[PDB]
């Protein structure tokens, strides 16, 4: 079956451990264990079609950024993941896109802009329109809040990645 | 404080290893995130010197003693 090589980008306590492990086993980390090296592979369906997906989850927090470049060179598609919560990860974003397109060289490269922590509406500090109002600028990507916990849309940024890809 | 752990199904980790645990406590959290059991799987030590052979553990193996060594999980 085909595979699909997705990378989860953010800086730390985004929520992409939280988001990948949900996805990929159903199961809830409520504890905040940083990342330094983690890949997970799952067969999937995908619109009646059963197909591999291999998400690389990053390390927000890490010393050297040097494979960054690499994993971008490798992946397909990318989830730019961000906290409601907390203003300096969703600021973070514009670089990452950057070096995203400056790796590919294209401007059209698979993307979803994700707001996580959707559940902790009262501690927003970052404002829906104004996390679409960045996708739209980001060429209309993809955009969506979710949440690892309550489980909302958490297989959606996966398979709209792999939607992205089929085109 | 490292080892880094190639997986089944082309996956692969690197966990951090506090003393006093052991093989099978560094690893058990990144086996159950992703349903593997030990149970039902033998890990390796890679020798590196050997081109590409691999050498039989032990889980009940401290883990303090393995840091650097890039170990393999493979199933029975
Ligand atoms: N309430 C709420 N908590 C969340 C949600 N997603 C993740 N968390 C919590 O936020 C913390 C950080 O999550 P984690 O997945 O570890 O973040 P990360 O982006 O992977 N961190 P790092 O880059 O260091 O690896 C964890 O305590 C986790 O339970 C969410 O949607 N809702
Ligand atoms: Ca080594
Ligand atoms: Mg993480």
């Amino acid at each position: 079956m085909r595979e699909y090589k997705l990378v989860v980008l953010g800086s730390g306590g985004v929520g992409k451990s939280a988001l990948t492990v949900q996805f990929v086993q159903g199961i809830f980390v409520d504890e905040y264990d940083p990342t330094i090296e983690d890949s997970y592979r799952k067969q999937v369906e995908v619109d009646c079609q059963q197909c591999m997906l291999e998400i690389l989850d990053t390390a927000g927090t890490e010393q050297f950024t040097a494979m960054r470049d690499l994993y971008m060179k490798n992946g397909q598609g990318f989830a730019l993941v961000y906290s409601i919560t907390a203003q300096s990860t969703f600021n973070d974003l514009q670089d990452l896109r950057e070096q995203i397109l400056r790796v590919k060289d294209t401007e059209d490269v698979p993307m979803i802009l994700v707001g996580n922590k959707c559940d902790l509406e009262d501690e927003r500090v970052v404002g829906k329109e104004q996390g679409q109002n960045l996708a739209r600028q980001w060429c209309n990507c993809a955009f969506l809040e979710s949440s690892a916990k309550s489980k909302i849309n958490v297989n959606e940024i996966f398979y709209d990645l792999v939607r992205q890809i089929n085109r | 404080n490292t080892i880094r752990v190639f997986l089944p199904n082309k996956q692969r980790t690197v966990v951090n290893v506090r003393n006093g645990m052991s093989l099978h406590d560094c690893l058990m959290k990144a086996l159950k995130v992703r349903g593997l059991q030990p149970e039902c799987c033998a890990v390796f030590r890679l020798l590196h010197e050997h081109k590409g052979k691999k050498a039989r553990l032990d889980w009940n193996t401290d883990a303090a003693s393995l840091i650097g060594e890039e170990l393999q999980v493979d199933f029975l």
